[PDB]
């Protein structure tokens, strides 16, 4: 059962039969080597990525999966904030329910329906073996459990531990393992006192079991549009990108322009950042938030641009109680901070830092 | 007797043991109710003040609301909300005066109007409950003015504005008995019935003298404006009672607080808050102790309940400490509330056998003033 | 000390509250912040206004009136404070009165209390 | 009541100054003004800014990371005033100094100090300054 | 053996008797001298505070000037003036916050200027000296501005004007040296200099890093501006001393104020203002006790008199008090002051003897900051 | 001596012959039945007096000489303030100084010079008998000396008992002797804890000895010009009256408009009031007063008129610090006030109180 579901997820993960010229699997763009992420050059470098067609780009930076499946089903709150949820808007409820979407989407994985994705799955001996074992005999020749059973597996693979290690350095200096450097140690001082912490952390007080660096809530940090990347979307210069608001269901205008609060976890080697992958570097990220406390020349300015951050591609419901901290961060709180946050790559992913 | 900080502290280690989260927030204040009391510290004359908001019943401060020079505080009794007529300046306790009430909502503590009084027309004094007044239905705030000469102020709180000064005679203190009449102490030694309009002279009315100039009447009378008594004391604890609920003046019958055999014995009233009236028992609250004629102002450690219709005393209860205030809540089986200046201490009694129940300490710099509402 | 004793004057110190010119004070003395028996502290504004007490001289056998003014536009000092009532009289005989902040007059508007001077006025009737 | 002596924590009364959480609270605590030992009382601002310390749980022995958030727009309340000072650092140590005013971030931008909260935010690491 | 209020009864006594009339008015203080002391209450934090102004001789408050939320009080050496950065809000605690510098003239205590502050820029934080401070031509008031980031205030008391914010590192501290230019102490352990034109960016230099991370460095250092000596007391009674007097920074040899054994046996400098230097004499004074190392902001019960020049002890004193702060007087002879918050007792000491000649109690409510004049 | 001195001027006080046209003494004038004022009705009525030439009116009320000998010679004390002396502008140093002045005022008694009063003294045998022997032989034959020995001799006879008796009410009740009414302690109390205690009380603090209810300090309270006696006396529709500012040697302008704090003795026999006379009623006296502190429209009114008080005579140099006290008086306190300025009447005038009441 658990195992093997999580073994058949684990199959598909990787299998480009799954994509309509069969050129692409989820590992593409999620590739295990890059935090699943994409480290796919296309016309807009690294801010999005191509789908199978080879053309068509996406309007939204491809994430990581690693600790994804920590995050709750999306629902709304006793205070009335979203919570939980898939992709950046979340506008699936939990992984299984997204785990279908990139197939389906013409511009990521394009096949056309749900059919035709189990007529590639029953091409395959092993599938047929695979999904038989755990879901039935003749779960193939019925396109709904096939895809179901497929977005079925997929979830599970994303539920292992491999995913979700817990192995980075801040979890072996909360266990005791290892010790913060003078500098990580400050950057973990600043990111708890300062408002990240308001943020990207997952409980208000008390301490969380499995800290994945985000309390899944929807916020608009005042974000402009990754101009590049949009025009590489084709979806147009017109073209507001309305986070949660875009969720069905979702119809209340405060949640225009607020993304879920992703998992710092593997930040350091997951650029570029922010929905729109808009920054290629971390630090940038850092120094965005900067712009709403300094009253500095150099905070109106993206250091990667040398030109202003640009204005909010939503200029309202900014979570300004928040960002407006009172405080700016100097460049050695920076400093800190990146530190800290490198403090947050998994393992396997340490070789990455450079 | 486990304490409120002790039983919090169990609370919060079950917590942290069970991972229970909560969002650090703003709290409210718990509902209004009758063992709801507020206890003001006039702070000595400092130029700023406070007032705790407490809940009588758990001998806790739920809440605090921060005042200015000399405050005078009004309470819904309703429940409604809270006001206070506050002075302050633009440096500290020099500079250009400004008058002001502030209304307050009574769970979230925030002003919910911010009226200026033109003119700095707030009579300034060792706070008198009665120098300021809400009439019966809360929309008026009535304050007294004392220079040039006395008159009263009256305060639009629906509409949030100062009306007009009123012109009166030379009288003090503001018992309001309807929406738009008050009464008030004559030097004359009558009360001087005022109805006022929008605009137009006020009708003053006196009623004859009753008492006479060498029989001393206390700045802290008490007065129930629901049951429109005025309760009050001289001197000498004689106790002067009169009726305001027709709306026009009907004198009671005087009763002694003291017996002659205690009087003969030294003791009379003292303090600041002498006297309690609760309404529904028909009960006078008493400070009394042994003091010479001229030390009215000390704290008394004694509470003599007697019964207002009869005169006839019910309790002696010797109260355990030096006390200024009285008040008691306005329910059934009342608190009695015993303020000390001197320990900056509300001790809470039972008013049937006054014991000592509970106390809540810390209460300022110089706190003298208790208020109740009363919401039966 | 027992506060509901009867007040005993004193010709021998002006900083205790039985200091016989004090018989009437709600306060504090001036002579405490940097004023004396009967002028203000520096900054502050000096009254006109007043009330009045007869106060026993415990040194010459004679009574004297006292009418007490206020140095004001300071917050309260907080040193010395004493309150006496010999023969204090209720608001409504404010001549005789002392709860009530009896600025008026005072420089610049003043109306804070800060603290309270004694001067003799005239021999009591 | 020796004030000099080493600091006792308890874990029985969070309205006495030798409250474990209160390790390195400046002020008055919250809840003898009508907050709680993690909320503010009516009519006050809570700050967004803190400093932090960590503090000593004798209960369950373990350090727990207290990040102090004072509660703005009042005068002072005068009740419960406490100063501890574990581990606290100077100014120019920012993060672990308490005499500051840490008010940044609260609405209106209230800035006057009326109590201090101590809740919980992590279990320390550590610091190198104070373990 | 008579006290002030004795010889004054006397005199009150002898007018009278003498038939000697004299007119109630406003009295002067005594010109600055240089036993003059004030005493800032920064009231535990409290909306309104008070400063006494002390004959420290006589033992007599001389005046008093209020200020607002902790205030920074700054005192000219010269005594020609005195000026605080205060802050106050347009409801005691609440709403709009102005931010302003007040001078005084030091013998009537009216306010010369008053110079609003843009923007509320002032740092506020448990009273620091250094974190305002004059310039040596008194002509410039420099503040330290923590929010957003590091930044100092200069405001123009000639012009009585408000200039401009300077951007500076990550510093704390304002040690004016020159009518343009002051240093300031910085996360990365060394002092940094900020020399100031009318535009621009400042011009700043760093010295050598000069303590290692985990030495603490107090946030009351002594500096006598006349001296440029800035003496930086650790927690542990090590002491730094700088020279400012050249224009830039030179470290002068790192002394102990305790003993090893001393040490070993749990003496710690703590309190407030925990060392005071004696300029002409080139002294250091420092409080400490027997605590435990996270106490050190308790009051002490010994003064440690140092030389500055060899670190030898000169004296150790038992105040036979709670003491939280000192400092001397900058003449021959000096008082040694030793303020105690929780007595509110500014305890008046002979700085030679040690012995206690005479105190003045009743300073508030949590005096902590004593100033003097260096008048020589 | 001193006795005889007194005697001396005793008969001065009384004599026509020092007036031109023998019509007109001291007593007429200061009139020893009205408490040494002047009863008599002149085209000002009784504000302003009439000279021995039957048509010239001075510019001001002439004062009582009761207790005119407790007010101390002119000064400038050393806080600036000017105090005592003679006339309400203090332009006379002291009684002696003023004493001549009379004599030699075209508009009062209009002796054409020194000369012809010593003229006058020695026509009659008695002035060559009671000079002479106080004075020496011959001092009526020098002017300088006749003149000057009148002026001494009168300032004697007003330092007497019989001007200063000490014997009013308030005496006998500061005495032990009696007591006040209770209108009249009120009075008292008001009179002593209000703003007139700046003004009419000799000292700051302490107890005087023998009270005149003025500190002879100069005051500007800021009164009008009364109209009709200020066209009885002809100075001119632009003529202003500067009080302290015309003694001469001041040139100070912030003594403009200042004068002489009156005693409150006989104040209620020497109506009308203030240096120009202009109010009839004591009780109109004390409401001026109001002007500065009430707020109500009625205290800006005269009630005698019925009209504003009217322009300052003198807008500046106000004692705005004295009188704007902040407090109103009402009626009560007024009322009292008077019972109590009635006390302040000396034994022989208690009589005159009837009619005032
Ligand atoms: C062509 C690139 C591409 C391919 C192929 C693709 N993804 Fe994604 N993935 C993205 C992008 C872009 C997003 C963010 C989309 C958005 O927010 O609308 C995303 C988001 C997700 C998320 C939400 C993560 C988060 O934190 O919100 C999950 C889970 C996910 N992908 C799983 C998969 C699986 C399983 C497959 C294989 C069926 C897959 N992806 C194939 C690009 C791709
Ligand atoms: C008001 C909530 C909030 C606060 C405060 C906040 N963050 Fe964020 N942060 C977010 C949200 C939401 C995003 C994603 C925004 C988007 O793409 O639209 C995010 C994105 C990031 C990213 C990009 C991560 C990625 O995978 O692309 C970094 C790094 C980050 N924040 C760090 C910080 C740091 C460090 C602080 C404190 C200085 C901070 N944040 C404060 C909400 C917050
Ligand atoms: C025509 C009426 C008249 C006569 C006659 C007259 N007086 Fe006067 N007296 C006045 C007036 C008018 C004043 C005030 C004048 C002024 O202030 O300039 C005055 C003022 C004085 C004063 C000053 C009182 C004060 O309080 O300032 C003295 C003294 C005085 N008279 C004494 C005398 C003596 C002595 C005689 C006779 C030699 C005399 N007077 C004759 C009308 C007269
Ligand atoms: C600022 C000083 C001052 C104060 C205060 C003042 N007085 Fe006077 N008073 C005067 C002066 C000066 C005169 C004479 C004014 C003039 O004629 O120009 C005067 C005149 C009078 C007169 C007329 C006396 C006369 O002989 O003509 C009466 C009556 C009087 N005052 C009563 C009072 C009373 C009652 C008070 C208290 C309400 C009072 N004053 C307060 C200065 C003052
Ligand atoms: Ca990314
Ligand atoms: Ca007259
Ligand atoms: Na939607
Ligand atoms: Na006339
Ligand atoms: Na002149």
């Amino acid at each position: 059962a658990d195992d093997a579901l999580a073994a058949l997820g684990a199959q598909l993960f990787v299998d480009p039969a799954l994509s309509r010229n069969a050129t692409q699997s989820c590992a593409t763009c999620h590739d295990p080597a890059r935090a699943f992420t994409d480290p796919r050059e296309g016309k807009a470098g690294l801010a999005v990525s191509v789908g199978d067609d080879g053309q068509s780009h996406g309007d939204r930076n491809t994430p990581t999966l690693g600790y994804a499946a920590l995050v709750p089903a999306f629902h709304r709150d006793a205070n009335g904030k979203y919570k939980g949820g898939q992709f950046w808007d979340g506008r699936a409820d939990d992984l299984k329910q997204q785990a279908g979407q990139p197939m389906l989407n013409p511009v990521q994985m394009a096949m056309p329906d749900r059919a035709a994705v189990a007529a590639r799955l029953r091409d395959d001996p092993a599938y047929r073996t695979g999904f038989e074992a755990l879901f039935g005999k003749g779960v193939l020749d019925d396109p709904e459990r096939a895809f179901d059973a497929a977005a079925e597996a997929l979830a599970a693979y994303q539920a292992t531990g491999e995913f979700s290690p817990f192995d980075s350095k801040y979890d072996r200096v909360m266990r005791g393992e290892e010790k913060f450097t003078p500098l990580e140690e400050f950057g973990y001082t600043v990111f708890i006192t300062w408002n990240c912490r308001l943020c990207h952390m997952q409980r208000k007080q008390g301490v969380a079991e499995r800290e994945t660096f985000t309390n899944f809530e929807y916020h608009n940090i005042g974000l402009p549009v990754n101009e590049t990347a949009r025009e590489a979307s084709g979806l147009g210069a017109d073209h507001v990108d309305h986070g949660l608001l875009a969720r069905p269901g979702i119809e209340d205008p405060a949640q225009s322009g607020r993304f879920k609060v992703p998992s710092l976890r593997n930040v350091a080697v997951t650029g570029p950042y922010m929905h729109n992958g808009v920054f290629t570097d971390l630090r940038t990220a850092i120094l965005f938030y900067n712009k709403y406390t300094s009253r500095r020349p150099e905070a109106k300015i993206n250091p990667e641009t040398g030109a202003p951050w640009g204005e909010p591609e939503v200029a309202r419901n900014l979570s300004l109680a928040e960002l407006q901290s009172g405080l700016m961060l100097d460049d050695g709180r920076v400093d800190a901070l990146v530190a800290f946050l490198e403090t947050l790559t998994d393992r396997r992913y340490e070789p990455l830092l450079e | 007797q486990e304490t409120q900080g002790q039983a919090a502290a169990r609370a919060a280690a079950a917590d942290l043991a069970a991972g229970q989260d909560d969002e650090p927030r703003i709290l409210e204040a718990p509902a209004p109710d009758a063992r709801r009391v507020y206890v003001n510290d006039p702070a000595h004359f400092a130029a700023v003040t406070q007032q705790f908001v407490i809940d009588g019943e758990a001998g806790r401060v739920i809440g605090m609301i921060d005042g200015g020079f000399l405050p005078n505080p009004v309470v819904a009794d309703d429940g409604s909300f809270i006001a206070h007529a506050s002075t302050v300046f633009s440096r500290i306790a020099r500079g250009e005066r400004t008058d002001y009430v502030e209304v307050f909502d009574p769970v979230t503590l925030l002003p919910t109007a911010d009226i200026e009084l033109p003119d700095a027309p707030r009579f300034l004094v060792g706070t008198y409950p009665w120098m300021t007044s809400l009439t019966p239905d809360g929309k008026t705030l009535l304050f007294y003015q004392f220079s040039p000469a006395p008159a009263v102020g009256v305060v639009d709180l629906e509409g949030k504005a100062f009306k007009r000064m009123l012109d009166v005679p030379d009288c003090y203190h503001i018992f309001p008995t309807a929406p738009d009449t008050f009464f008030m102490h004559c030097r004359d030694g009558s009360l001087a019935k005022v109805a006022f309009g929008t605009e137009g002279t006020p009708e003053i009315t006196h009623t004859e003298v009753f008492h006479p100039e060498d029989e001393f009447l206390i700045n802290h009378p008490a007065y129930s404006q629901k049951a429109g008594r005025l309760v009050w004391p001289t001197y000498t604890g004689k106790i002067h009672q009169i009726d305001l609920s027709s709306g026009d003046a009907k004198f009671l019958p005087a009763v002694e607080a003291l017996t002659e055999a205690e009087r003969a014995d030294g003791w009379r009233p003292g303090g600041w808050q002498q006297v309690a009236y609760h309404r529904a028992l028909d009960r006078i609250y008493l400070l009394v102790d042994q003091r010479d004629e001229w030390r009215h102002k000390t704290a008394s450690r004694f509470v003599v309940v007697l019964d207002a219709k009869t005169g006839e005393r019910l309790a002696k209860f010797e109260m355990g400490h030096e006390i200024d205030s009285i008040n008691v809540s306005q329910d059934e089986k009342p608190l009695l509330y015993a303020l000390s200046t001197g320990d900056k201490t509300l001790y809470i009694h039972d008013a049937e056998s006054g014991e000592e129940l509970r106390s809540v300490n810390q209460l300022g710099h110089g706190p003298q003033v208790i208020t109740t509402a009363d919401m039966g | 000390t027992d506060p509901r004793a009867k007040w005993v004057p004193q010709d021998n110190d002006i900083q205790a509250c039985d200091y016989w010119r004090h018989c009437s004070i709600d306060g504090n003395i001036c002579d405490c912040s940097g004023g004396s028996l009967t002028n203000c502290p520096p900054g502050t504004k000096l009254a006109t206004a007043s009330w009045v007490a007869s106060c026993y001289n415990p040194t010459d056998g004679q009574s004297y009136l006292i009418a007490y003014r206020d140095c004001c536009g300071y917050n309260v000092s907080g040193r010395c404070p004493c309150l006496n009532t010999e023969g204090e009289l209720p608001v409504y005989r404010p001549e005789f009165a002392n709860d009530i902040i009896w600025c008026f007059g005072a420089e610049d508007d003043a109306m804070t209390y800060h603290c309270t001077i004694s001067p003799i006025v005239g021999k009591a009737s």
